[PDB]
């Protein structure tokens, strides 16, 4: 699975 | 959704809907949809995010996919919580299975004491949880271009290339590990000749600030 | 519409109002028109349901469509509920679809304990010809639903899926025309791939290979 | 407007004032305006229903119709009946003060949704008027489709049996054959 | 404006300021632009009045003769009202002269005592009163055609000719009415007209001639 | 009779 | 903001930012953007409208023109209040210096404090008074045109001359001479039909004639 | 963001939303693009000006920029404030708390506002996103041979607001740097006005 | 380090 699109969290 | 006046019901705005289906149809599957979903759907009911999530209405592909995700993350809550036969002391309330918290077998009023039960749970925000999942999938995919392509041109600005390819870095939605090796070597490697010899010249562990600074 | 402030009703605002009418005039009767009116609808008196349909200006052939169906669920229920104290009376057919009930007998049903949710009810009614009239107006069958030479897989399978949801199949047969038709319409490049791959795909792993 | 929070009155919002200003601009007077009269119009007193019908600039000609069918409705309701008299009702004769009075009152006078079915019964006879084509005159071309005719003939039906008699040769003899008791959509699909 | 929650004051929103200064530059001194003023300045105090006249950018001519009549008004009201010398009672206000009801000299506060007093003083209402009374006399003036030149066409539908003949009578603003417009038709549709006869209705005369 | 367009709920 | 609804505070909205933003833009600095600045503006303490100027791009000579003339006026608040060397009482707060009404050397807390206090000392009146007193000085000076220039053309309408004579006068001023220089500069044709109606003519009286 | 009505919680709004992302694809990275964001996020939680941030499509090249300058100040407050709960850098950010723990804080007597300090974080590094974005120096902004001396003045101040010198040194190229790079005709007047001459009647004397 | 864009207050 992907990590995240969240740059800030 | 639910929301303070104690907590209580309200209907879900024109302006909400409206926005949702706009930036979908706008901005299709880029990195940004993703918290802009996320914030519309504030305190969100499963019913809410349900009604968002049906009213897109291209994209058809991407949310039987969707569809599937929250499928396997719904099976995978009743895996993890086996249903109870025996005691009732209190007698405690009835715990969620995987499809009510997805909203598919569950009442408005059921979400919504669960959610302001005490102590709550909250189903919308472990159902928005499964969404957000699914949909980082989507946007891994609709990912135009690899890390490996993006390349600086002959005459491009240094500026308007790092803003390709941490775009690029985004949505592709690599390892934090993954993605400060390649931030590492990648970027340098991949500028051009002029301001490759300018980025070494700074050395090894300088800032992003410092890197943009330079060629300019 | 009903809510909270205890129950309290509430004239239909302008935003909800316009918001109605442009998805009617930009989509015609694409699926996603449906919880698009369900959404709009949150809470909606009969009275209300009936100015949100009343509003819609072109589509006449649909909307007459949309009455028959009202009439033929609205005789149901008074065969279902037979005319038969100090209680409330019942609401008849044509009192839950609006034609023959006044606001003041809507809220009294719908805030009574227990209550009569005249508006669900008869937003259910609705919903139900408005899912005949998206079958109806679905231009292509699935069956002529094919990948171009040079289309993107994607697209297709968007065209698929979106053409899968419009005709409102059954489950079964929806995944009878999934398993067989989807993979043999493809073009040949891609089907070279898809085949290579071998059985037991997911939709993701197909997409991102054709790509 | 009056509306909840004990009933209290409202100034009227700029959102409804230039959304009932741009249908009768758009729309002009086709049957689907006077729904949205009625809604944007939801708990309106007689001063706002003026402000409404003021507020709009063209189609004189037509507003003038409407003031005699609420001098006639309002002469109607001084033959049959403080007391509000027919103009009271019109909001030409009282101040806001009295209005609010009257839709307030215990029992209450809703001088409000008397005055609006007034404008409603005027606003009918306008969308009547300014139907282009008759019923008789819409009949099926020998190539349009049947779903073409449909919607022109209950479009023309609503402004103002006739809708198998006016289809073509081919379709009308198909749509005779299922009989009567035969639902429009199975009309509709027999002639697809 | 002054709006209930008690009456309690609010500041003009950006949509109604708006609202006005659209209206104006769309539809400079149509007829319409005066209800539209009426129905945005709901309960405004006579600092919003002021403040939606001084938002209007062009027009100046018009906004010149506004400030002429406003002045007229207010000498007329100091005239009819005299002025109460002496010390104000406890639990009073000073009697509003013309200039404080057009707010160049009161201050918020004072408006709104005026307004929430009882018994109340509508000094909003009645400066809006005079705002209106000279609105009219611009709107008059701005009418570009008469109603004496408005005449139906060779083969003009007498639905365009109509709103055309009330649209400019209503800027005007002056029986006589009546039988101008059955005078002022087409020899064609003039005939049909005359033969329905006296006390006939405009919805009678339309569907005549349609 | 359809079985509706409502994909999640 | 401070706003009823007892005094309390609210932050500035989307829509009251935007909205002085895009009239700055589109306006630039004609007369009737001081009236828009004042009602956008009203309630707003010293922070809120230091928000309103910080946030206008473009005309950065305007707005350092606009900065020194907040100075001066702070420092004339300075002059005329003298400093108190001594302890602040109790239910009290200190007395507002120049800097402090501006927004520069106090925090919204103590801004809130001095507006809601009673006796209440406006700070954000006081501070919007002078930053209309110092956009005035620039619409002057942006003022393309003089009043003295402004004349009649050849066959122009008296109601246009009329337009951009009080549209420059507004301007240049942010009487009798005004009156008199008014018929001076009109046309031969009209002069004289202006001259006709003698003293004391109103402007309803000499547009009409002309037309 | 939290309000009052008590202090309480509410979600942030679409207009709110649709308006941050608004001004950062017209402005892109202009001087007056941060009293922007400190008035959109008016009493805003961590959580909340992580999804403004978040939002924003473009400029990725400026956001990582903006992430590192964050993880400073995050490490420079654990740093000062050793652990012996209170919140640590990562807290502040939003990164590792719930929205309860954000609310707990912000509400809490006495206040640590997290949101605020969080808040500082954020235009620190936009500060210097803004000074990098700045296209032209001070010392290349010269007057035309035919320009008016209002546009001049401008542009000088304009490109002086990007660069976001020191008030010395502002102060330094102001005195100096304006009338030496004016025009011949202009510069002779102004030098005639003197020393401590206001830009009012500077303006007024090339018009 | 900038000082600020923040020209008033
Ligand atoms: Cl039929």
């Amino acid at each position: 699975s992907p990590s995240g699109v969240f740059t800030f969290g | 959704p639910i929301v303070q006046n104690q907590m209580v019901h309200q209907c879900i705005s024109p302006r909400t809907l409206n926005a949702w289906v706009k930036v979908v149809e706008e901005k299709a599957f880029s990195p940004e949809v993703i918290p802009m979903f996320s914030a519309l759907s504030c305190g969100a009911t499963p019913q809410d995010l349900n009604t968002m999530l049906n009213t897109v209405g291209g994209h058809q592909a991407a949310m039987q996919m969707l569809k599937e995700t929250i499928n396997e993350e719904a099976a995978e809550w009743d895996r993890l919580h086996p249903v109870h036969a025996g005691p009732i002391a209190p007698g405690q309330m009835r715990e969620p299975r995987g499809s009510d918290i997805a909203g598919t077998t569950s009442t408005l009023q059921e979400q919504i004491g669960w959610m302001t039960h005490n102590p709550p749970i909250p189903v919308g925000e472990i159902y928005k949880r499964w969404i957000i999942l699914g949909l980082n999938k989507i946007v891994r995919m609709y990912s135009p271009t690899s890390i490996l392509d993006i390349r600086q041109g002959p005459k491009e600005p240094f500026r308007d290339y790092v803003d390709r390819f941490y775009k690029t870095l985004r949505a592709e939605q690599a390892s934090q590990e993954v993605k400060n090796a390649a931030t590492e070597t990648l970027l340098v490697q991949n500028a051009n000749p002029d301001c490759k010899t300018i980025l070494k010249a700074l050395g090894p562990g300088a800032t992003l600030e410092e890197m943009m600074t330079a060629c300019q």
